[PDB]
RNA sequence: GCCUGGCGGCCGUAGCGCGGUGGUCCCACCUGACCCCAUGCCGAACUCAGAAGUGAAACGCCGUAGCGCCGAUGGUAGUGUGGGGUCUCCCCAUGCGAGAGUAGGGAACUGCCAGGCA
RNA sequence: CCUCCUAAAGAGUAACGGAGGAGCACGAAGGUUGGCUAAUCCUGGUCGGACAUCAGGAGGUUAGUGCAAUGGCAUAAGCCAGCUUGACUGCGAGCGUGACGGCGCGAGCAGGUGCGAAAGCAGGUCAUAGUGAUCCGGUGGUUCUGAAUGGAAGGGCCAUC
RNA sequence: ACUUACCAACCCGAUGCAAACUGCGAAUACCGGAGAAUGUUAUCACGGGAGACACACGGCGGGUGCUAACGUCCGUC
């Protein structure tokens, strides 16, 4: 609905991204959060919210 | 304004007393915990119970609150 | 007229109306009138029979209902088809057991109640009969 | 401080006989005394609770609870979550000191002073009283006002009957009209 | 409601070791002494146990209640468990923070060879 | 053997309530709070250091059927099968048989470990 | 599509039958550790009204659950705070539910993480609605394929629109 | 503030009603296990060929309708 969806994406430089959905006009900030790529196996970093 | 219901569920207890399941068989599908998960019983998100163990179903009731369990008892 | 204030729904199960009744003694007064028969009695029909009591007395005594017509009765008005939806409540009904207590009264004597209660009978699409209180 | 020992050496004796105790844990002693203002006007504006809190904080040593309202009640417009009040809730010294500086320093300093109730003493043996002007304890200064905000205190016991919650207050030299 | 409000605060912790089928080293605590049993996977049995109200050992104790009477209760049982064989075992601190005197006592049953 | 405490079984014939009762010990309140830790205020609670005081509160035990709870027998209601009628409801044969209620019971019982008086 | 009833005590079960909802929300309203326990009325108390806040008492969930209803919920699933990203990736014994497509539940294993002293809990939210097959394309990744050969185009595969 | 022929909840005692009420609760039916007799494997699985997917009345239990209909929609025989 009002919610979007976003690519979170891994600071690994693998390519490796998660999808997940925000909502915009509320927490306008970049989501942030430390998630497991399996590429280099390993938790990391990812970062975007559009 | 009164043509409405919901595909029905199925429910309820798939496996009587006394059955003998295998690991991993659902016991009851349920809304909440009518039944709650005793020995070698899991609780799955959706409250269904299913077995941790081969075994024989067996209901009981126990507690203060008189509250239905279920395990398997291992044959 | 009676009538529920309120209900939680609005149009009622047809149901079924078996077995014998619950309140099947006289509790309130001296005297009673007990149904025989089975049927529903209408809010009107329960009114009638009142109205007829408490004329057959004048201002004598006290009178108790212990039916309350608390179904609702629906009909499809004249020239509609079957079905398009349940029909709109016209009229409450209780539901009648053989051996209800129906109407209950004291403060007369036996013989101005026992004519009371024909009266009132009279108005009412079930079979009767007059009764006593009971001890133990 | 001085009614803590004055409550053990002379109150304490007064109660133990004149109520025929046969254990000295039966006495009532003071448990906790909480100082309350329901704020109320202040739903409009948060810094009128706020000046509020700090009234209570001049008053007490400690520093207060800005409480909620734990519901909604449209009566007055207020809602879960919006503070309506403040307390807080003095034990142990700083009970006993606050009750020196206001039986001794405060409870002297009343409009048309005519005594005191005896009937505000709640059923089960806790007295409260409520005041109509935050300046009559001596830390709020009579020149840093703002708006006149009364409060409510309430001297919570051990007791049982408001007999013998009279008997404690009344030993204590608690006016009682 | 001092005494139910830590009952009940124990339970989902000792429910939880039944269901594990673990035995669980309780701890019962006043402000006077300090308690320890190894109680079986059915609750209804203890294996081991040592405490403060004894006199074996409370005369090595400048008052019982405290962080070093609690080790020496700590140290007591994990030794009396490990004679009967008892090496992996749950703790149950029935309702008390594990912060001082409870701490003391399970620090030193770890100390002494207990596996948890 | 009796008292206390911890853990359980059992989950109201086990609970509430009322009246009485206990402090060697244990338990409770209790004393104090630099430090450990803590209060969205408060050493109230959590918590640590303690042991003057009390068994008042609590707790436990004992007692008392005011209540809750348990609860027959018998009958009643319903019902499977078969049969039948005056068939919106009933009856018969057989089998199963409640709920409510009545008499009545009932102030739990029991285990493991520990400690204390004897 | 979800909930209840109809529905005849397993499931399932129809009507232009009776009644209500959904087409979301949430980086916390999720995970974990630790802690707490309501509604309502009563008594008494400054502005206080019948109802704000405070204290006690009775009460015992008659509340609360991000949103319908149902079943659940005190070991709380309900309220509070601290730390955090398990709203992990690959798999998956075995069950369930479906004509099929499919949907659902799932211990346990590998890898890596968080919470916690530890046992342990965590593969989203108390659960059950919150959705759309295939085709055609788009984007990123992946030197799988690459119409003489080396590349490339396009295609495939993985992730997503 | 005094009263009031009107009204009056909560609580108590008594009297009933409920498809969407349940502090109780069957008979039946269903799942499973064991055992005997009994039955032309009556069971399940895979495969070859199908037809059928307008049903009807009766009994029982029900919705709907008027417990109207050789009416209508389910369940079961
Ligand atoms: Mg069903
Ligand atoms: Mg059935
Ligand atoms: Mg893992
Ligand atoms: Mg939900
Ligand atoms: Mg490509
Ligand atoms: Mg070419
Ligand atoms: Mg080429
Ligand atoms: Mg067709
Ligand atoms: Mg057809
Ligand atoms: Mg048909
Ligand atoms: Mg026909």
């Amino acid at each position: 609905g009002i919610r979007e969806k976003i690519k979170l994406v891994s600071s690994a430089g693998t390519g490796h991204f998660y999808t997940t959905t925000k909502n915009k006009r509320t927490k306008p900030e970049k989501l942030e959060l430390k998630k497991f790529d399996p590429v280099v196996r390993q938790h990391v970093i990812y970062k975007e919210a559009k | 304004r009164n043509g409405r219901d919901s595909e029905a569920k199925r429910l309820g207890v798939k496996r009587f007393g006394g059955e003998s399941v295998l690991a991993g068989s659902i016991i009851v599908r349920q809304r909440g915990t009518k039944f709650h998960a005793g020995a070698n019983v899991g609780c799955g998100r959706d409250h269904t119970l299913f077995a941790k163990a081969d075994g024989k179903v067996k209901f009981e009731v126990k507690g203060p609150k008189n509250r239905k369990f279920i395990s398997i008892e291992a044959e | 007229m009676l009538q529920p204030k309120r209900t939680k729904f609005r149009k009622m199960h047809k149901g079924r109306n078996r077995g014998l009744a619950q309140g099947t003694d006289v509790s309130f007064g001296s005297f009673g009138l007990k149904a025989v028969g089975r049927g529903r009695l209408t809010a009107r029909q329960i009114e009638a029979a009142r109205r007829a009591m408490t004329r057959a007395v004048k201002r004598q005594g006290k009178i108790w209902i212990r039916v309350f017509p608390d179904k609702p009765i629906t009909e499809k008005p004249l020239a509609v088809r079957m079905g398009k939806g349940k029909g709109n409540v016209e009229y409450w009904v209780a539901l009648i057991q053989p051996g209800k207590v129906l109407y209950e009264m004291d403060g007369v004597p036996e013989e101005l109640a026992r004519e009371a209660f024909k009266l009132a009978a009279a108005k009412l699409p079930i079979k009767t009969t007059f009764v006593t209180k009971t001890v133990m | 401080a001085k009614l803590h020992d004055y409550y053990k050496d002379e109150v304490v004796k007064k109660l133990m006989t004149e109520f025929n105790y046969n254990s000295v844990m039966q006495v009532p002693r003071v448990e906790k005394i909480t100082l309350n203002m329901g704020v109320g006007e202040a739903i409009a504006d948060k810094k009128l609770l706020d000046n509020a809190a700090a009234d209570l904080a001049a008053i007490s040593g400690q520093k207060p609870l800005i409480t909620k309202a734990r519901k909604s009640v449209a009566g007055f417009k207020i809602r879960q979550g919006y503070p309506i009040g403040c307390k807080v809730t003095l034990r142990g010294e700083r009970m006993w000191e606050f009750f020196e500086r206001l039986i001794t320093i405060a409870v002297p300093r009343i409009r048309d002073f005519r005594g005191l109730s005896a009937k505000s003493f709640d059923g089960r043996g806790n007295y409260s009283m409520g005041v109509r002007e935050q300046i009559i304890f001596p830390e709020i200064d009579y020149d840093k006002v703002d708006r006149v905000r009364g409060l409510d205190i309430t001297i919570t016991t051990t007791a049982k009957s408001d007999e013998e919650g009279r008997a404690l207050l009344a030993a204590f030299d608690f006016p009682f009209r | 409601d001092k005494k139910s409000a830590r009952i009940r605060r124990a339970t989902r912790a000792r429910r939880k070791l039944q269901e594990l089928g673990a035995t669980r080293l309780v701890v019962h605590r006043t402000p006077r002494h300090i308690y320890a049993q190894v109680i079986a996977p059915n609750g209804s049995e203890v294996l081991v146990a040592a405490s403060t109200v004894e006199k074996a050992i409370a005369e090595q104790l400048k008052y019982t209640g405290n962080k070093d009477a609690a080790a020496a209760v700590g140290k007591a049982v994990a030794e009396r468990a490990l004679e009967k064989g008892i090496k992996d075992v749950s703790f149950d601190r029935s309702g008390f923070q594990y912060h001082g005197r409870v701490q003391a006592l399970a620090d030193a049953a770890r100390e002494a060879g207990l596996q948890f």
